[PDB]
């Protein structure tokens, strides 16, 4: 069961990462 | 830093056993340890790490 | 009855294993990470290693 | 032009210490995250 949580878990963390790419939108502005 | 990274990306698996604590319950047990340990045991499961807070810092 | 005539758990005989419960936490988290050893002096990590608790 | 210690501005990569030596000065930083998780997770109850 542990690994299902850690699947979701590693989703997250990518997520969160991909959400840089608006921080580049704060640069284009 | 080949070190680090073959650190970080160390995998692990070994088959988490799951724990019948019927059958530990039922075959022999000291009476209100099986149940004890059974509800720590659980409480402690549930924490959990907040990948959420660090994928922001870094 | 039985339930403790069976198994006489003493205090000391419960203490041992409260112990071991207790010994292997501080081995878990006691436990730091072997890197190469005469590398790793940065001031960052060693001041890590010394507050790894 | 104030806080690279460069004799020239003409700058030539021919090695990647400055670049190596900037990343394990980085992510070794983020070192005992998970380790410093665990004391409080492991810190809350005892199994017993």
């Amino acid at each position: 069961q542990v690994a299902q949580a850690n699947y979701s878990k590693f989703r997250a963390d990518y997520s969160a990462s991909v959400a840089a790419f608006q921080q580049r939108i704060k640069t284009i502005e | 830093l080949s070190s680090l990274v073959s650190f970080y990306n160390k995998q692990h698996v070994e088959q988490i056993p799951t724990i019948d604590f019927n059958e530990w319950k039922s075959v022999i047990s000291t009476q209100g340890l099986v149940d004890k340990v059974k509800e720590n045991y659980e409480s402690l499961i549930k924490e959990q790490y907040n990948t959420d807070a660090i994928s922001k810092q870094i | 009855q039985e339930q403790a005539n069976l198994i006489g758990l003493t205090a000391e005989q419960l203490k041992s294993i409260k112990e071991n419960d207790v010994r292997a936490r501080k081995e878990f988290l006691e436990s730091q990470p072997k890197l190469d050893n005469n590398l790793k002096n940065i001031e960052s990590v060693k001041k890590i290693l010394a507050t790894w608790g | 032009e104030n806080n690279i210690a460069s004799n020239t501005y003409i700058l030539i990569q021919q090695d990647v210490a400055n670049m190596a030596k900037a990343y394990v000065h980085d992510i070794c930083g983020y070192i005992d995250v998970a380790n410093k998780e665990n004391v409080r997770i492991l810190s809350k109850g005892d199994l017993i």
